[PDB]
Parts: structure tokens; sequence; C-alpha cells
């Protein structure tokens, strides 16, 4: 479920509507995956 | 230069400027009578900046539920620099995670 969001990171990684991977988790209605990529994997997340 | 002090609190967070010479005691009071959090039961001033890029994850594990957790065990306020790069940028990394 993480290798799958993986994927689409990668994707839309810089013209397709900044899927942000963030924005997704909250699309999916799963909380763990939520927190887990804010609380870590290279905390650097900005305003937008 | 000395004139005089010039700031209150804001942002809900209670900052003020002052100068070096001021006061060891007037500053304490003014923590503890005056918007007072409490007295301490220790205090860990943490110094030490990166280089700029993020630290190691076991320093930042360190800090995660190591530090914070002996903070909220012990009153134990950290006293570091408030820059959002320094050192206290990964000390506000860690209070922001623990709460």
């Amino acid at each position: 479920e993480t290798i799958v969001l993986k994927a689409l990171v990668k994707a839309c990684g810089e013209a397709s509507a900044y899927l942000d991977e963030l924005r997704l988790a909250v699309a999916w209605n799963r909380v763990d995956i939520a927190q887990s990529e804010l609380f870590r994997g290279d905390i650097q997340w900005r305003s937008f | 230069y000395g004139e005089l002090d010039f700031t209150g609190a804001g942002r809900h967070s209670n900052f003020l400027r002052l100068s070096d010479r001021t006061d060891p005691a007037a500053v304490y009071s003014l923590v503890t009578r005056t918007w007072g959090f409490r007295a301490p039961n220790l205090v860990v001033s943490v110094l030490g900046g990166s280089g700029g890029p993020v630290l190691q994850t076991w320093l930042q594990d360190l800090l995660r539920r190591g530090l914070v957790r002996a903070a909220q065990s012990t009153g134990a306020w950290i006293v570091t620099g408030g820059l959002h790069t320094g050192i206290g940028r990964h000390v506000g990394v860690a209070v922001r995670d623990h709460q």
C-alpha cells in the first residue's frame, strides 16, 4: 500500500497536477499512511 | 545604545527582546511569576548545529523519544536557539513530533 503510493509519486514527479503524496493519502481515507508520511520520510513539507 | 525594551508576547508563546547585561533574575522571575509556566525540575540546554541538512536518524530519535520523553516526564524546559535552521529546527521537529 506504500509501494503503490511509491509508484504514483515517481509518476507525478513535474506536470500532472501535483499529487503531493499526502493529498493522496487523504483521498484514500487511510490515516496510518498520512501520519508516517508526515512524521517520517525526509520531513520537508512546505506551505502549499 | 542600551535604551529600553520594546516587545511582548505574540504568535500562544511569550517572547521579548533584551540586552546582554540585563538581569539573571528579572528574566526568570518574568518567566515564573508573570506568564508563569512552572519552576522546572531540570533544564536541558541543547547546543550544536548541523551543517544545514537533516541530522542522523538515531540522533533524531534521540530527540524524538529520548529527550522530549524526558521533558514531559519531568517538566524540564529545553533551552535552544529558536531559529528554524540550527539545532532548534531539529529540536523543534522533536517537540512537534512528540506532542
